[PDB]
DNA sequence: TGGCATAGATATCGCACGTCTATTATCCTCAGCGCAATCAGCTGTGACTACCT
DNA sequence: AGGTAGTCACAGCTGATTGCGCTGAGGATTAGACGTGCGATATCTATGCCA
């Protein structure tokens, strides 16, 4: 039940829509108005809610009461939405089932033994005479374009390149993320995502082994499928969301054959710029992480970075850098 | 029609078929005789106001 | 002498081999909705001072 | 002269704000016909066979 690929509803033991397709206040097209009443004519012996931490939102909660439906289950790889409206869930759908122990997966070998990493990136002393400078919400620019971050993921990309890992990179900034991918010259997803390209460029990766870095916007979290990868590098998030990152470093690394033994399978990254707020958003966000055992070791100093010749090597180039950063406000 | 709330259908006239599927062909909207002047008031205004938007 | 088979001469209809435009329901785009950390104003609480006793 | 209510100066709570996601209307987009080529096939009659 898309607005895409239309079907009819009679004769259909399971179907299957989304939440918006169910919460669409607006008058929606003539063919979905009959779709809806045949729905809630048809009563429910079965009804199963994905993504549970979006479902306490008031639009979504409307579902529940629209549709008439015996058992509903939630599934969700997180239950700690950051507003904190998860008591009403618990009567929305139900008491919270089970939850695997992450690790004790680990052990079994079911899901890869992620390595978690955070890396410490100095500021540049114009920009971080800038970033103090500033005191609003304009501030997540600056950091987030930190020209020693950019050195950064780029030794990354390079190094597991040379290793030849599954790059994925994210950048919930716009800007940013088209910065950084066009000056990497790498394929970058965004707002507009078409969504025949953007399944061009999925296959792109999982197939050609020429391209294996793919930078990806806030879409990454649940707007399409992530193939299974075994770097992620994580440079922006939304500034708190520490089930929505959480939820995206599970989603993004998978098991993988081969390095079952070791205990470091998948490799995760944290870009975070020192000195700015978004250190106090990583230990902040992390938490969630720390809960299930996982730990975070700081890597100051990227070991390497001095031989293999890098973007923003001079810092005139850095302030060129600095000027459309500026320019962008 | 539907910023208004006045019902309005497609004036399916035929088939054009570019790729191998019949698509039915709409020459403009069937509305209620009624309105057919507020319609046209309506159109002007709105062509009016995009204009200097 | 005369009945008519037997093949020379010939199209003749059927099976098979070329094009052609449509006895009927697609593919991207912009406007309309939604979600999560600041920031600021409504309202509550303490410090300072007026008035009845 | 004496103390607690009115008034002003600051604090918690919550709604508006600003990045960003999703549908609905709207404007773009080779299968019987009609023949022939080839191939199997009915088709008509010379004329000399010997009774």
């Amino acid at each position: 039940f898309t607005s895409d690929a239309k079907d009819k509803p009679i004769g259909c033991s399971v179907a299957i829509s989304t939440y918006s397709m169910l919460g669409h206040t607006t008058k929606r097209s003539w063919e979905a108005e009959r779709v809806m009443e045949w729905l809630k004519t048809q009563e429910w012996g079965l009804m199963i809610l994905d993504e549970v931490h979006t479902i306490p939102a008031k639009m979504f909660r409307r579902v529940l009461t629209i549709v008439q439906a015996h058992c509903k289950l939630g599934l969700t790889a997180t239950l700690v939405r950051e507003d904190d409206k998860i008591v009403d869930l618990n009567f929305l759908i139900g008491p919270k089932l089970y939850e695997a122990n992450w690790m004790e997966l680990q052990n079994n070998g079911y899901i890869a033994k992620v390595q978690c990493a955070e890396v410490w990136c100095p500021m540049s002393p114009e920009f971080y005479r800038e970033y103090v400078a500033i005191k609003t919400k304009k501030r997540i620019l600056l950091y987030t374009m930190n020209p020693n971050k950019f050195r950064a993921c780029q030794f990354l990309i390079k190094f597991h390149e040379r290793r030849n890992d599954k790059i994925i990179v994210f950048a919930d900034n716009v800007f940013a993320l088209k910065e950084y991918a066009i000056r990497l010259n790498k394929p970058y997803i965004y707002g507009p995502t078409s969504q025949g390209e953007r399944m061009q460029i999925l296959q792109n990766f999982k197939h050609n082994p020429k391209i294996n870095t793919i930078f990806i916007s806030k879409v990454g979290d649940t707007s399409f499928d992530l193939p299974e990868a075994n770097v992620l590098i994580q440079i922006s998030s939304h500034g708190g969301s520490r089930r929505q990152e959480a939820q995206r470093l599970g989603r993004v690394l998978r098991a993988k054959k081969g390095m079952v033994a070791e205990e470091y399978n998948a490799f995760f990254y944290s870009l975070v710029s020192q000195d700015t707020q978004e250190m106090a958003y990583s230990t902040k966000r992390q938490r969630f992480l720390v809960d299930q055992g996982y730990s975070f070791k700081v890597i100051t100093k990227l070991a390497g970075m001095e031989e293999e010749d890098l973007a923003f090597s001079t810092k005139e180039e850095q302030q060129q850098l600095l000027q459309k950063v500026l320019a962008a406000t | 029609a539907r910023k208004l709330d006045i019902d309005c259908v497609q004036a399916i006239t035929g088939f054009d078929f570019h790729g191998g599927y019949s698509h039915p062909v709409t020459d403009g909207y069937i509305v209620c005789e009624e309105f057919k002047d507020v319609l046209l008031t309506a159109w002007e205004n709105e062509q009016a106001v995009i204009e200097r938007k």
